[PDB]
RNA sequence: GGGCGUGUGGCGUAGUCGAGCGCGCUCCCUUAGCAUGGGAGAGGUCUCCGGUUCGAUUCCGGACUCGUCCGCCA
RNA sequence: UCAUCUAGACAGCCGGACGGUGGCCAUGGAAGUCGGAAUCCGCUAAGGAGUGUGUAACAACUCACCGGCCGAAUGAACUAG
């Protein structure tokens, strides 16, 4: 399933949510339908944490997540950090990042094995990503889009990239990430695919205005069947 | 008598409030199934004007589509056709008087 | 509260899937619950749930299903609520719901029906004939998430008795077949999904997913019931004759080869049963379509279609055996298609591909389908060369190379010619020498145990030390 | 703001009246935006309609590309440079006035934002938070 | 659909009235003059406009 | 702002309650030049829409509409 | 100014509200009720060649007329303080 969901009318689910294999994060100011989608589809096996990052309802663009670790900005308060430490399982590691770009979901596009980052990140932050997430890192842009997290949706099975992407960039990124990539649109043609939707190994959640060919492209590239 | 049954059948679907498009798809399915009533009805229906076109055999052979208002009784619909004939005849008579002078 | 009469249905006198006096059908236009029956429902709450279920928007449907589930959960309080009238209405709606695009709708509907059976056991007997086929179709749906939970629940409903589950397949087999016929023959892509709200594609995609489930069910039915072919021959023929099952065998377009694979399994099962041999026309139609599929595989889609290729070749080998390679004879250009298929297939190797190729050779050699020297060898040689240049690149590499060697070695044995022997030695040396790290992968070295006499290999080691 | 607001906004000290020229932060090829109107502003005699951070305004491109000049389009203020108070009581300000171009529903005409944006704007507009590099 | 008898009972209070042409007052169906002072108890009345 | 009139082919323009001509050009023929003429061509929703009529440019109403004219103070 | 009125008036209930005759023209039909004319008898306590609803035309319902209950004034149109 690519599950049709709105955040109070918003068809961008990746902005307000962060979904990994092991956990899920949702914003505190959410509707009953928005919570019920993650509660029904994810089930009781996977914890869902209602969280606020840096005083903001936006959490997907603020944080970058992995099954092994979670990265939070510097502006995240101690109460939010302690609540995430209690609510999250003991396996994941939560570490604050002290870096100027500070919006880790926009900066970092990552999965379990390999990650794409903004080219201009600091070397200490790159080593921190490689340490906490245990993930090999490449500094690359998707056809000149420096915000790889906003302009790519990535999982273990496959990836969706920006629609206006050069084909040469598509095989280059596909060989670099060792996963097949498809250029496509989400939410009735919105270009920002990573902000448009969240995905993991068995679930994808998207906006209600995402059309049927777009949803078919999602389930094909992410192998959710 | 057969026409009345056809009207009732269409009306029942309308009463349910079924989408007009869905109703038409149903008529088509029934024709494949050979429903007699389904066969009689032409596939396009002017539901907006509440008019249904029903094919009627000339002799109990060729079927001629006839517009039937759902609201009116079958007999009443027929009278409306008769009324048109009557009006046409009146017009023709007036025209006949007009023609001789008009030609001059 | 509910108005109108289904007069057209009364004229039709067809109950479709339903045997309880209510027409049950997958398509949206017909089989909808009669308004009078809806009025007859025991409680206002039930009526409201039904109205919501009828409404197109999914969020509303999901909420209604959740409400229905809640009512069933409190069975003791709501036992009065559930009555035959409810069951007749549910049966009509359930059919439409199981074909729903949204998985949650599908899963919830299946869960609800199972709960009803457990709670109302022995009172749903009248309705078992309607409900059981549909429940099973869900348990044989390609998506794992819908199927696995549904099966687990069904087993639990029957008190975890394997025999009961098997019995169900036997008892309602005629009905199960009727469901398959209805999806395959009676339905069309348009009938299943509304045109206004769907594109030409998607409608096709949906139909294909549903039909695939039907085929999987058919395969299961055949396995479970030994005598199914004899008792239901007429029904089986109509389902098989229709091209809809066969249209699934297209690799040019489509999200997955999983559906295509299911069709291949059906053809194989039918051959094992002997139904395909028994009925020539069905077999010929299937065979020709399979040959067409071989052309569809192309360089652009080779990566996508690679897992299914070993299976395709294996089925072909089995079919060839029938009628002394009669399958090739059906199509004038079949040999050309095979040659083309082989050329495209060799470029990308998948695990088990080589064994399939050898199996095809083994079946074909008696009837000389491929020239051993002019045609086959070139295929083999090119293959090893390709394997060597981009071998270590992949992981299966060790297994894939091992396979090539085992297979090629067998092929070579049936030659009695110098060129083949020469090729084997030269290629082996090249494969080991450019290599990558063949020795280093112990498993690879073990799997590729040897290619020549032991003493000579030692002499070559001697040359490497002796070399400049 | 008005239609495309995702939630409400606390009162930020108004810093951009009508006639203000702010930098154009996105990559749409426009250099500056000239504010002619503020969405949702009230009516008072002689009072100029003023904008704050996170507000949607009507603006014209005074300097930039000729297909963007000489027409009115909606814009969103992302940097304010007049100091305002949050409910945790820090007084903060950027060093320039800056906004991006959008449609009336709020999705950005451009694709990337240079420089920081305010969290009071990023929470209120998700597309701005999507294309934003750093949110403070 | 409500019910035929229940539609009759609800329409007895909602639809089977008369309207004064001068002051738009909702009046009894068998009335002869408007009960309001501002129109001067006029006898210009019309039936309330039904559907269908 | 208001009043009043107006509207025909691709362009111009004639019209009784019974859409024609010219021009652009469609073709063909023509000629010692300082190059023309001839013969057949197409083309209208009569601004539009209703009513009337026997049918309406032709009769009437509405709308469009372009052109006109007249309009503040110290 | 017209009418009705203890020989039973006007409101309210209840019952009948009929035959010649589907009166004559005209219509594919129109039988009281699309129209054109005439508009008469019988039985009556009383019932129109019809007041509406009403159907293709019927059928059906209701009327204005007469009757039981009521027992005494009432209805229409108009004028002006
Ligand atoms: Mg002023
Ligand atoms: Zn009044």
């Amino acid at each position: 399933m690519a599950t049709r969901t709105q955040f109070e009318n918003s068809n961008e689910i990746g902005v307000f949510s962060k979904l990994t294999n092991t956990y899920c994060l949702v914003a505190v100011g959410g509707s009953e339908n928005f919570y019920s989608a993650f509660e029904a589809e994810l089930g009781d096996a996977i914890p869902i944490v209602h969280t606020t990052i840096a005083g903001t309802r936006i959490i997907g663009r603020m944080t970058a997540g992995n099954r092994r670790g979670l990265l939070v900005p510097t502006q995240t308060t101690d109460q939010e950090l302690q609540h995430l430490r209690n609510s999250l399982p003991d396996s994941v590691k939560i570490q604050r990042v002290e870096e100027r770009l500070s919006a880790l979901g926009n900066v970092i596009c990552c999965n379990d094995y390999v990650a794409l980052v903004h080219p201009d990140i600091d070397r200490e932050t790159e080593e921190l990503i490689s340490d906490v997430l245990g993930v090999e890192v490449f500094r690359q842009t998707i056809s000149g889009n420096i915000l790889v997290g906003s302009y790519c949706s990535l999982s273990n099975q496959g990836g969706l990239v920006h629609p206006q992407t050069s084909v040469q960039d598509q095989e280059e990124l596909s060989s670099l990430l060792q996963v097949p990539l498809v250029a496509g649109t989400v939410n009735r043609g919105s270009s920002v695919v990573g902000a448009g939707m969240v995905v993991n190994d068995y679930l994808a959640v998207t906006g209600l205005d995402t059309t049927a060919p777009e949803l078919s492209v999602i389930e094909s590239i992410f192998r959710l069947q | 008598p057969l026409i009345e049954e056809v009207k009732l059948a269409v009306q029942g679907l309308i009463d349910q409030q079924m989408d007009w498009n869905t109703i038409e798809k149903l008529i088509k399915s029934e024709q494949k199934k050979g429903n007699r009533i389904a066969q009689l009805l032409n596939l396009p229906l002017n539901l907006k004007q509440n008019k249904i076109s029903v094919k009627l055999d000339l002799s109990s052979n060729e079927k001629i589509n006839v517009t039937i208002d759902l609201g009116l009784s079958a007999y009443a619909n027929a009278t409306e056709y008769f009324n048109i004939k009557k009006t046409s005849a009146q017009k023709q008579k007036k025209v006949e008087k007009n023609v001789g002078k008009a030609m001059k | 509260s509910f108005g109108g009469i289904n007069t057209f249905q009364q004229y039709n006198t067809d109950l479709g899937l339903g045997h309880n006096g209510v027409r049950i059908s997958l398509n949206y236009f017909d089989g909808l619950p009669d308004p009078s029956l809806l009025n007859s429902l025991y409680s206002n709450e039930l009526k409201l749930i039904f109205k919501s279920l009828l409404k197109r928007d999914e969020t509303t449907k999901e909420k209604a299903l959740m409400d229905l589930s809640n009512l069933i959960s409190d069975f003791n309080q709501n036992e009065y609520f559930f009555n035959d009238i409810f069951l007749l209405c549910w049966s009509q709606i359930y059919a439409k719901l199981i074909i729903s695009d949204y998985k949650v709708i599908r899963l919830q509907s299946h869960q609800i029906t199972i709960m009803l059976v457990k709670s109302l056991r022995k009172k749903i007997s009248k309705f078992l004939k309607d409900f059981i086929p549909l429940i099973l179709l869900g348990t044989c749906e390609l998506d794992y998430s819908v199927s696995k939970p549904s099966l687990n629940e069904l087993t639990e409903c029957f008190n975890k008795d394997p025999a009961k589950i098997n019995a169900l397949w036997a008892v309602f087999q005629e009905q199960l077949l009727n469901l398959v016929k209805e999806i395959v023959v009676n339905e069309n892509e348009d009938t299943i999904s509304d045109e206004r709200y769907s594109s030409k594609e998607e409608s096709e995609f949906r139909y294909h997913r549903v039909i695939a489930s039907a085929v999987l069910l058919l395969i299961k039915l055949f396995v479970h019931n030994k005598d199914v072919s004899e008792r239901n021959s007429s029904s089986l023929k109509v389902i098989l004759s229709d091209e809809s099952i066969w249209k699934l065998l297209n690799l040019k377009n489509g999200q997955n080869t999983n559906a295509y694979e299911t069709v291949l399994r059906l053809i194989d099962v039918l051959y094992t049963r002997g139904y395909m041999p028994s009925h020539k026309n069905i077999m010929k139609l299937a065979v020709k379509k399979l040959l067409k599929s071989l052309t569809h595989i192309t360089s652009k889609n080779i990566l996508k279609v690679c897992p299914v290729l070993p299976s395709i070749l294996n089925l072909l080998a089995t079919l060839d055996d029938y009628e002394d390679g009669t399958i090739w004879s059906y199509d004038k250009s079949s040999k050309e298609k095979v040659l083309k298929f082989l050329s495209v297939s060799r470029t990308s190797p998948s695990p088990g591909f080589f064994n399939a190729v050898f199996a095809l050779y083994s079946s074909t050699k008696r009837h000389s389908f491929l020239d051993y020297y002019l045609e086959w060898l070139p295929f083999w040689q090119k293959s090893v060369q390709r394997l060597n240049e981009k071998g270590f690149s992949a992981r299966n590499s060790a297994e894939v190379l091992n396979e090539f060697w085992t297979n090629f070695l067998k092929f070579a044995e049936d030659s009695s010619e110098e060129r083949v022997k020469k090729m084997v030695e030269s290629e082996i040396f090249n494969s080991l020498s450019c290599g990558k790290s063949l020795s280093e992968y112990t498993k690879l070295n073990q799997t590729l145990s040897g290619v020549f006499p032991p003493d000579k290999w030692e002499r070559e080691i001697e040359d490497y030390f002796t070399s400049d | 703001s008005g239609n495309g607001a995702q939630g409400t906004k606390f009162r930020i000290s108004l810093g951009l009246p009508v006639g203000a020229i702010m930098n154009c932060a996105d990559n749409s090829g426009a250099r500056n935006l000239y504010i002619i109107a503020v969405k949702g502003s009230g009516s008072r005699l002689n009072r100029l309609p003023a904008a704050s951070l996170g507000d949607m305004v009507m603006a014209t491109v005074k300097k930039g590309k000729p297909e963007l000049r000489k027409k009115v389009m909606p814009a969103i203020v992302v940097r304010q440079a007049k100091s305002w108070r949050r409910r945790d009581g820090v007084f903060l300000y950027f060093e320039d006035n800056a906004g991006v171009i959008a449609n009336p529903k709020g999705e950005m005409k451009g694709s990337a934002i240079t420089g920081p944006v305010g969290k009071e704007c990023a929470d209120l507009w998700p597309r701005v938070a999507s294309n934003s590099g750093v949110v403070v | 659909i409500i019910e035929p008898s229940l539609k009759a009972l609800a329409s007895k209070y909602n639809c089977d009235k008369s309207v004064c042409r001068k002051c738009y007052a909702r009046l009894p169906p068998r009335a002869t003059n408007c009960r309001k002072r501002k129109c001067g108890h006029t006898n210009q009345l019309r039936p309330k406009k039904k559907l269908k």
